[PDB]
């Protein structure tokens, strides 16, 4: 099978290089970038794929009956001569502006709701109020939801206050903020990844990095912890989500895993199972001996990673 | 050990013309008319002028060429706060204070639509009088980075204004180095003069016209000794004092020689023999 | 006091005479042109230091030298009545 | 065996680059058949 | 051309008045001059005028902002004050 | 004392520094150039240009008024042209 982007990318190369060209200027230079890359890595196309990504193109052409052409000039040479030039070239800005800025609010709905409020956090609240109105109620809740009480609190107040309803200003305002995004990049800077490689770390040596964060810092080191939590207690994981722990990992694993573990955990872990499973495992954890540590933290780390796993498909929320 | 004083005439009808014709722009501008209050032009050092400033406030360079050295304007956060809201349409009746925090990208845009919205207006107000061209230069927030006086104590011209829409106020200032008008310190002090047209000219060769039919008193010098006081003293009547010998006579009226002359026996009376005018040229 | 200023150095004016001249006749003057005064041949000169008048005096010529001989020392009534014209 | 399929190799892209041509042409002679499935292909991209 | 040290000389100022007046003034009498505060300072070489400029200090050492050449036309004026 | 009445010119000066022609024709119009007396020393006061006394200015009444402070002292004269 020939992944979507490569059919495209094999028809970028088929297609001519002015009209790649032409297409990288109507394109985002993201694209442009992926396509220069792939054009560079490794051609996209074998003999039955190039036949498969020009027959759907082909296809495309039949369905894709323009006859019609871009005109982004012609259509205007056109329509200058019967009305003039200058009753069209505001009022086409205007209405692109209009799609531009109804692409920006459909984005800010798309991506990340804090991310949203803290990009905005710094700005007026007067552009928070405008922002939150033009945005879906869902969108403009989720922004609203982050900020702290005196600034939401003016936010709601402005909203109100709102009634100007600025044109162009407010799609220059979108053009702003999209000019930021692509500085912005992060993701190095947040928590969780380096919260995932302290659970990476060898155990006595994130335990130490656990109290000095502690010295350092009584909250990061909370939050960090709360990071942490998984399976540590019944109510953060709940009992549905211990059953299905026990259904899915090996009852071998499990008990050695539960040899030293908390006698809450092994409670917590024995409830859902039947009277017939919480005997059977409450005789083998009895009548096995001590074991070397090593194996019990290496069996604890692989049914986490088999947790973490579950959440990441998302069957059940956990904490 | 730094002082100056003057009188000014002109830059305050100039200050004048410029805040209506800023008003008007901020009228079209925001669809609002607002209000300038011009504040009394002040005359200050440099430090003095930093240490008035309000601090968190935006300062921007705009230099004025062909004079060397760049002007000076300011905003206060209140005037950029009520301008973006009423940009934004906002009533501006639940207002915020930000203090330390400087001003974001979009912040910072609608304080370069106000900059070159007043570049424009008085780079028209000026250039109605003197031709003079104002280029931005560089934004900056502290004052002690603008360091545009060469000394803190370098005494600087400031215009104050006060600007307000309807219940919304505010206050910015324009200062300006007095080195910045040293070469033309005269033609401030001189009130703006209408007219200059080509009747201008002859009205005053009219005045020339005039100026010909005048009076005017000479003095004649023939010895110019320097003695002593106590020499005067014992001085008498009868006392004779020789002098050398005076090839030509100097003929000056209040001080300002004209021509040089000879004397001569006219008529049984002293007379004396132009030579030529004195030009200095 | 008085002996502290004794020694002092100071400058002195003589005059010849004074007429009536206007910039129309001055710039219809040209070379060699002869201009009279009102100070009649043969008068004694006024004698003035610094714009001050201090007395008056004519020139005589002594061992082919001109010298200025003083005739009087003008009295303040005098003075009075000279600058009341 | 590899002979053979060395010639229809060689016969399949003689096909390929004149009906290549035959893209070439129509999309020289008709943008707007180009656009659309440009959009097309980006939809097949992000999805 | 050739090049010689000469002597300079700086005024601060010039009134009308007899001696008496300071004179009878004892020693720590302060006494005005139509000099003021803010006006640039003319330059004598030998007695002989030069050019207008303030003065200043740096290094607890007086230096002259000396301006521009003093043109005839001014020259006389100052000449007739 | 029948000429007591007779206006004075004075004249007062800060500092002299021997200064070649060569130094000025460096020097451009708007040059500094120091002098010889130290700053805060009381200015020469001098009538036309014959050496009076000395005085300090002050900023007193708006106006630079400067405050007398030594005699002519004809001995402390003939050691300061003896220079």
């Amino acid at each position: 099978n020939l992944s979507g982007t490569d059919k495209s990318v094999i028809l970028l190369m088929t297609i001519g290089e002015d009209r790649a060209a032409e297409v990288f200027k109507h394109l985002s230079t993201r694209e442009v970038q992926a396509l220069s890359t792939a054009m560079a890595n490794v051609r996209q196309i074998s003999n039955k794929q190039l036949t498969d990504v020009l027959s759907e193109f082909e296809q495309e052409a039949e369905q894709f009956a323009a006859l019609n052409i871009n005109a982004n000039e012609y259509l205007r040479s056109v329509l200058v001569k019967a009305l003039g030039e200058e009753r069209a070239s505001s009022l086409l800005e205007d209405i692109l502006e209009t799609r531009d800025t109804t692409s920006g609010i459909e984005t800010l709905n798309f991506m990340e709701p804090q991310s949203a409020a803290d990009l905005i956090r710094d700005e007026h609240p007067q552009i928070i109020a405008t922002i939150l109105v033009h945005l879906k109620r869902s969108q403009a809740a989720d922004i609203l939801a982050l900020f702290d009480e005196r600034l939401r609190h003016d936010v709601m107040l402005r909203i109100a206050t709102f009634g100007g309803v600025q044109l162009a200003e407010l799609t220059e305002v979108l053009n702003g903020l999209l000019d930021g995004q692509n500085l912005k990049r992060s993701k190095m800077g947040g928590v969780r990844t380096a919260a995932e490689i302290i659970n990476l770390m060898k155990t006595q040596q994130e335990e130490a990095v656990i109290t000095a964060v502690r010295e350092f810092d009584g909250e990061l080191a909370q939050k960090i912890i709360d990071e942490m939590f998984l399976f540590e207690n019944l109510v953060d994981v709940d009992d549905r989500s211990i059953q299905r722990l026990l259904q899915e990992v090996d009852s071998e694993s499990l008990l050695i895993a539960l040899k030293g573990a908390e006698p809450p955990l092994r409670e917590k872990f024995l409830r859902n199972m039947s009277q017939r499973a919480a005997d059977i495992l409450r005789d083998d954890l009895a009548n096995r001996g001590p074991v070397r540590l090593s194996q019990v933290e290496n069996e604890q780390k692989a049914i986490l990673l088999i947790v973490r796993r579950l959440a990441e498909t998302g069957e059940m929320v956990i904490g | 050990r730094r002082v100056v004083r003057e009188r000014l005439q002109a830059l305050e009808i100039i200050n004048e013309r410029f805040a209506r014709q800023f008003r008007m722009g901020l009228f079209n501008l925001l669809r609002r008319s607002p209000d300038i209050t011009v504040g009394a032009i002040r005359i200050q050092p440099y430090h003095e002028f930093a240490r008035n400033l309000p601090v968190p406030t935006n300062l921007n360079l705009i230099h004025l060429k062909p004079l060397r050295g760049t002007g000076l304007v300011v905003f206060s956060p209140s005037l950029v706060f009520i301008a973006v809201d009423n940009l934004f349409g906002g009533d501006g009746r639940f207002p915020t204070k930000v203090e330390g925090r400087e001003f974001t990208h979009t912040e910072q845009r609608v304080i370069n639509r106000m900059l070159k919205l007043a570049l424009e207006g008085y780079s028209d107000a000026w250039k109605a009088i003197n031709p003079l061209e104002v280029e931005y230069v560089r934004s900056e927030m502290q004052v002690k980075f603008t360091n545009i006086t060469t000394s803190p104590n370098d005494i600087v011209v400031n215009t104050p204004f006060h600007v307000e829409i309807g219940n919304l106020t505010g206050e910015f200032n324009i200062c300006l180095p007095f080195s910045m008008i040293e070469p033309l310190r005269e033609l401030l002090v001189n009130p703006p003069l209408e007219n200059s047209r080509h009747e201008d000219q002859n009205w005053r060769d009219n005045l020339v016209r005039q100026v010909q039919h005048s009076e005017l008193e000479l003095v004649a010098n023939f010895a110019d000794i320097p003695l002593r006081l106590s020499q005067i003293l014992k001085l008498k009547p009868g006392d004779v004092l020789p002098i050398e010998k005076p090839d030509r006579i100097i003929a000056h009226v209040d001080g300002v020689p004209v021509l040089t002359s000879q004397y001569g026996t006219v008529n049984g009376q002293y007379a004396l023999r132009v030579e030529h005018l004195i030009n200095p040229i | 006091d008085i002996d502290l200023i004794m020694d002092i150095p100071v400058k002195l004016t003589v005059e010849l005479g004074r007429t009536r001249m206007t910039i129309k006749e001055l710039l219809r003057l040209t070379q060699g042109s002869v201009v009279a005064l009102d100070g009649l041949a043969g008068e004694p000169l006024d004698i003035l230091i610094n714009g001050y008048l201090i007395a008056q005096g004519e020139v005589v010529v002594v061992a082919d030298k001109y010298g200025v001989r003083i005739t009087d020392i003008i009295t303040p009534s005098e003075r009075m009545r000279r600058l009341s014209r | 065996k590899d002979e053979q399929l060395q010639q229809r190799r060689a016969n399949q892209r003689l096909g390929a680059e004149v009906m290549s041509q035959r893209i070439r042409e129509m999309s020289d002679n008709d943008p707007r058949v180009v656009a659309l499935v440009i959009r097309q292909w980006m939809s097949n991209d992000h999805e």
